[PDB]
């Protein structure tokens, strides 16, 4: 019969340790652009002369 | 009615007009139309039409 035995309260601490790997390294250096069009079309030159 | 009786006659039977309703209902139906347009179709058509 302890005076405070069932009237304990469980309090977590400020120690969140995010342990997952969400790394976007190659996406972070591609020089992002917008595109409000259906598809990108450009010209590629070959030989012939 | 307006019938003909004698001069010393006996005041013939009564009559009136009649008024009738029509009642012409509306709350049943409605003409409608829909679109279903996307959110990306509205974007690439702001640069690909003259």
């Amino acid at each position: 019969a302890k005076l405070n035995l069932a009237v304990l309260n469980n309090v977590f601490s400020e120690l969140l340790t995010q342990e997952i790997n969400r790394s976007a390294t190659f996406l972070g250096l591609l020089s992002k652009y917008p595109e409000r069009k259906s598809n990108i079309q450009w010209g590629v030159g070959m030989g012939g002369t | 009615t307006a019938t003909g009786v004698a001069i010393t006659g006996s005041a013939p039977a009564a009559s009136m007009d009649a008024t009738l309703p029509a009642q012409l209902p509306i709350s049943a139906a409605s003409v409608q139309s829909t679109f279903t347009l996307n959110l990306k179709e509205i974007e690439e058509s702001k640069e690909q039409v003259t």
